[PDB]
């Protein structure tokens, strides 16, 4: 009980595949001392085309000219700190260089966590009832599906589910009856190839999870929302409140939930031209972006991502088939309060990533220790004198949403 | 007047009595210039000459 | 264990001093000079006003 090894015992380390997708190209550098804390990119332009037998265009008004923004800001602190008597710190661990290896991964962790929450608070597109979990080939082929039919070409899109729905998946790709590699690879090494229905296909066991929040009853829209291309052109978020529901609830509406509009449905961007689903047309859905509560009345105020733009008179941003207007009737997919952990599906162009470099405090000995591309700020000092040393470590992220309409959340369907 | 260049070098464990010394400094500078040259090329005795 | 430096302008001395609070986040500095008066006769000087 006395003489003690030299190594440590091994632990238990989580996967990255989030960062590693995200757009770390456009936002890099960007946030400069001269800057300031935001920056914003621009955005593209849509015309509409007038047709009339002779072309006069006099009187009929021409295409206007306006243009948005999409911001980028800086997040919170990411920090762990701890203290120690150095004599018992000192007794057994050298150079203290123990520390070194559990913190770093912390941070990835933590900082990767955080990036799922966000994206899955931001992304609007939504697929298949969210109790049903990922069992067939078609599950996964249609998000890609979704993707094509929306029209988004430049970029490349990805999609991460968990470790049990790759087995799963695999099991399946067992079954197969005529590809001898595809067939073999999977009763070895039960591992999927890269492109799976045309979307690339990975696997993560560190990914978060959401509560649904309790609601009842059946919710309608109140007041005609405001969805004009003029107040959503740098945003992309609207407010809309609802009526109808439970008497008296907190946390009515959790962060992440899908609001489904019913009547409301998608269009081809370019086309303009309705989403037909094979049998049924694609109805149009917002997440939530913040926790809301219920008053008297049932009268909720929420604040949504993923905007219903129907300007009159600018046609030619048009994203819906018709203009939500009061008395419409709306849901909410998933169950009262399960919790489940989600699927996401994104391109490219969806998020972005950045770090901003920290100087060194002033007169305090300090290092740098880069893990995965990420550099950690780590400090040392000695405030207070019983023998009670300090280290902290320190590190900045930034985040960006340039398009809330290329992906979301997916599940399976029955 | 004359004005003289601070430095605050000397005087370090010294004692100073005169002050009547001016400090001037010479400035040096390296520059890349455009210069035009002319090749005078008159044949006799040697004619390449720049 | 502190950095500093010492300036010059105008022949005086000014020496710099450049510190952090850890916890805090926050860097300071502070510019320090310490002068010396004598008056070694009062008799040779004054104030001299435009007589009337």
């Amino acid at each position: 009980s006395q003489i003690v090894l030299k190594k440590f015992l091994p632990g238990f380390m989580s996967d990255l595949v989030l960062a590693k997708t995200v757009d770390r190209q456009l936002l890099a550098g960007e946030i400069n001392s001269s800057t300031g804390d935001s920056v914003s990119f621009k955005r593209p332009h849509q015309f509409s085309s007038l047709r009339t037998p002779t072309g006069d265009i006099s009187g009929q008004n021409k295409n206007n000219l306006i243009s948005g923004k999409a911001t980028g800001r800086v997040g919170n602190y990411i920090t762990v700190a701890v203290e120690y008597q150095q004599l018992e710190e000192a007794i057994k661990l050298n150079q203290l260089e123990e520390i070194l290896a559990p913190v770093r991964q912390r941070i990835v962790t933590d900082l990767e966590t955080e990036l799922a929450h966000f994206m899955m608070n931001n992304g609007a597109l939504s697929l298949g009832s969210p109790n049903t979990p990922i069992t067939k080939w078609s599950d996964v082929a249609q998000t890609a599906s979704f993707l094509k039919d929306l029209g988004v070409n430049e970029g490349e899109n990805y999609a991460v589910m968990d470790p049990w729905s790759a087995q799963r998946l695999a099991d399946a790709q067992t079954g197969l009856h005529a590809s001898d590699q595809l067939v073999r690879t999977a009763w070895e090494n039960a591992q999927i190839p890269t492109n799976f229905g045309g979307i690339r296909a990975l696997m993560s066991n560190g990914l978060a999870s959401r509560t649904q929040g309790a609601f009842g009853g059946t919710l309608t829209v109140k007041t005609q929302p405001t969805v004009t291309y003029n107040a959503v052109k740098d945003s992309y978020q609207f407010t809309v409140t609802l009526t109808g529901a439970t008497a008296s609830v907190t946390g009515f509406l959790k962060a992440g939930d899908q609001v489904k509009f019913t009547n409301t449905y998608w269009l081809q961007q370019q086309t303009k031209q309705a989403l037909y689903n094979g049998a049924t047309p694609i109805s149009f859905t917002a997440t939530v972006t913040a926790d809301a509560n219920s008053d008297s009345g049932g009268d909720v105020t929420v604040t949504l991502s993923g905007v219903p733009i129907y300007d009159t008179t600018n046609p030619q941003y048009n994203s819906v088939s018709r203009q939500v207007e009061a008395g419409d009737a709306v849901s909410v997919v998933g169950t009262a309060s399960q919790t489940m952990k989600p699927n996401l599906f994104y391109n490219k162009f969806f998020c972005g990533l950045g770090s901003i470099p920290l100087p060194k405090l002033h007169s305090i000995d300090s290092a740098v220790a880069t893990y995965e591309g990420f550099s950690i700020r780590v400090h040392k000092y000695a405030d207070g004198d019983a023998n009670v040393q300090k280290m902290r470590f320190d590190l900045l992220p930034a985040y960006v949403c340039f398009n809330p309409h290329m992906g979301g959340q997916f599940f399976g369907n029955p | 007047p004359t004005s003289l260049d601070v430095t605050s070098m000397t005087s370090w464990e010294y004692n100073w009595f005169g002050a009547d010394v001016i400090y001037i400094a010479k400035y040096y500078e390296v520059r890349k210039e455009s210069v035009d040259v002319i090749s005078y090329r008159h044949p006799i005795t040697g004619e390449i000459a720049t």
